């Protein structure tokens, strides 16, 4: 941990985009057999 | 996303970072170049002569690797090798039906003029010799990979492997450090050796001196991990090479797959020289390794012990690959599996079972799946994290930075 | 699923993977080639003379594997056998009604010149000797494949063993580490001779030498585990060996089931080479293991373990088998001959009882299918109160060796 950093806006804005990566992860088929998954198919305050 | 400015002077900056290197290097490829394995075996001397110069040589701090190497070609023309079949391999032939054959029809060379003992080091040396000195000095290299109290496992157990038929005890002196006999790996001629002893003694698993593999053996797919650790993930969920291969869902762990299926390479082969890519000196950099598969590796890895395997608990956790995406695969690829069992009458008697929101999908296909989880707003649910709970609690005996150690940490609270 | 592509760049990708070999191979496949076990007993030499250099030979940190193999020869001529019957296996004939045989009527042969000492090793010992020294000689081909402080069990007890009329105690030195006699094993020859001892005595079960096979009866069905786990599996749950067979559940474990039941190799067979398939070397990779059974294994064991056996606590669990299928089938399985008894009266006085008098209610008695079906029921996934039995199976289980499907089991389901 360096010194004289801001540090409750480094770690606020390590925690959103850590937790971005974290809860969506990235996840899509690679490899099939002629079947594939077409990815397309909640409101508010879920996240992007 | 190939261009970026700072949003307040409105200035281009160019994310760029240090490059990365050592491409992989796959045998075939590289039989375009020889067509021969060179072993140079220089000094061609004395049996008797050679038997001495490393029995005492043994005894005492010091024995040069150059002498062991041509002694080993010495009790080793034991030609017995009756091919009852064929033997090709990436173009180089090694014999046909009924033909016969020993260790080194795998290309012998000689060279320089270094030699330190002359003619009788102690003629004592009487010819108890291609019984058990050539196993002991291959039996070594095994050894000498070794890291932990398991070398001196190794070892004790390599030990009254020669006591078979031929009771006579021990010889070196110094336990280990990986330094006294450790540098023969080193030795681009030794390893020649010890890879076509195991790979002979493949083919002819039967003749009476196979059992020299005893140290010999952990030069097959040497440095081949993931590509194992695949046929691994096949046998622990049942699915077939090709279905577990579309469970595949993170980008460079498809990169990597494809990369060790690159095809004609040998490597569902019978016989052939791909497993010892790396002890012949065809690759400088497996292509198989789990160090260039770390995607893979840890995904599959993690997967296979969720599904309850006994070996992954202690396989390691890479390093700079994405943990929250390889883990949540791993997870959702182990949940389909272990919920959703086989199961299915096999045998009868003119008797038997025809078999017919957010109840999760029936068998096990990638796409009724992978949409169940577009569903779950594609985010780990509770039954299914309550799974992985379930898979890694009473789990003990951790080893830290393995795979194993990481998913108790990651599931177990 | 026989073709892949990447679904990004639309390229062929071709799954494959590193080959394993190693066939099994079954007995009877191969008096095909041969037709007589060849036993190479060379050097003929002198029985006092022989007696000696092992006697001795024994005393001491070496002895000639080839010399007790002789020894051997020499106290087992006793021919004493009256073949109340008849008996052949495989084509081999070994003789008729009243016929007398003895141990080696399987095949001796001779040869190689290499021989240690000579004539008189000190002609100390008497012929205190086809009374006792034989039975050690095998006794300690038992002791040689052990690993365990059961060694020194296998050992003290099969030493009291000689005490029996004789009466006096020990003879090599060094423990044991699987190294001093542990050799022998690795004897094709001497393996050929326990095994006859054994498989005669097991046909006259009664000899008064038949005290012999004291260590040479590890050698009757070695490496045959997956078939005789399946015995087991059958004495354990009261079925039928047919209805056992009906409740396999898993692809590979019929596979394995199938691979053991090949037909023509006289494992039902009375007495025959079949359970020395391996210690006469008819057979370099035995069918019956459970290195070549896994999942048979593992399921089997799984099973009669939630069916309170007592010997299946301590099987080990292989690796590289699907676990979450056999088990999820061994727990149905198991909880299907669990929860529903056989129980029904069997003896009387004129009165007896005519035994016949809903939803999710599982089945009724131990039919596959009717099971199987109500499977499908409850979403082909365990129910609660089949789950709480299989920790009360393996809950109060204490004392368990690691990697074992004993092991296994109380973690899957004591929590």
């Amino acid at each position: 941990q360096p010194d004289d950093i801001e540090y409750t806006s480094l770690t606020t804005a390590g925690l959103l985009y850590a937790y971005a990566v974290g809860s969506s992860a990235d996840l899509a088929q690679q490899f099939c057999v002629g079947d594939n998954k077409y990815t397309p198919d909640l409101t508010t305050n879920a996240p992007p | 996303s190939v261009t970026v400015k700072r949003i307040i002077d409105n200035t281009v900056i160019v994310p760029k970072l240090p490059a990365n290197e050592d491409p992989v290097e796959y045998p075939a490829d590289y039989f375009r170049k020889s067509k021969e394995i060179p072993l140079y075996i220089n000094t061609t001397k004395s049996l008797s002569d050679l038997r001495g110069y490393v029995y005492q040589g043994l005894k005492s701090g010091n024995v040069s690797i150059i002498h062991v190497n041509s002694y080993l070609y010495g009790a080793l023309k034991d030609i017995r090798g009756k091919l009852d079949k064929d033997w090709s391999s990436f173009g180089i032939n090694i014999g046909k039906a009924g033909d016969t054959i020993g260790i080194f029809d795998l290309v012998s060379l000689k060279a320089l003029d270094g030699v330190l003992p002359d003619g009788v080091s102690d003629a004592s040396r009487t010819s108890a010799d291609d019984k058990w000195l050539p196993l002991y000095l291959l039996g070594l290299y095994r050894v000498g990979r070794t890291q932990m109290p398991e070398y001196r496992k190794k070892l004790m157990d390599g030990l009254t492997n020669q006591c078979k038929m031929i009771n006579e005890q021990f010889e070196p002196l110094v336990p280990e450090g990986r330094d006294i006999f450790d540098v023969w790996g080193n030795d681009s001629n030794y390893t020649k050796i010890v890879a076509a002893v195991d790979m002979f003694f493949h083919m002819f698993k039967k003749h009476e001196c196979a059992s020299f593999r005893y140290g010999t053996i952990v030069s097959r797919f040497k440095d081949c991990a993931a590509l194992a650790t695949f046929g691994h993930l096949c046998k622990i969920t049942g699915m077939s090479t090709e279905d577990v291969t579309t469970w595949i869902l993170n980008r460079e762990v498809a990169d990597e797959m494809v990369q060790m299926m690159l095809p004609g390479q040998e490597i569902d082969k019978a016989d052939s020289y791909m497993p010892y890519l790396i002890d012949f000196g065809l690759s400088s950099k497996s292509p198989y390794s789990s160090v260039k598969n770390p995607a893979f590796h840890f995904w599959g890895q993690l997967t296979a012990l969720l599904l309850r395997s006994t070996r992954a608990r202690n396989a390691r956790q890479p390093d700079d690959i994405e943990y929250t995406s390889l883990t949540t695969a791993g997870l959702l690829y182990a949940y389909a599996v272990g919920s959703s069992a086989d199961l299915a009458q096999q045998f009868c008697v003119g008797d038997n079972k025809y078999t017919p929101t957010n109840a999760p999908p029936q068998g096990r296909d990638v796409v009724e799946w992978l949409g169940w989880f577009e569903d779950q707003n594609r985010k780990p649910t509770p039954d299914m994290m309550q799974y992985a709970k379930r898979a890694v609690m009473s789990l003990q005996g951790l080893r830290e930075k393995t795979i194993g150690k990481y998913a108790k940490s990651e599931f177990d609270k």
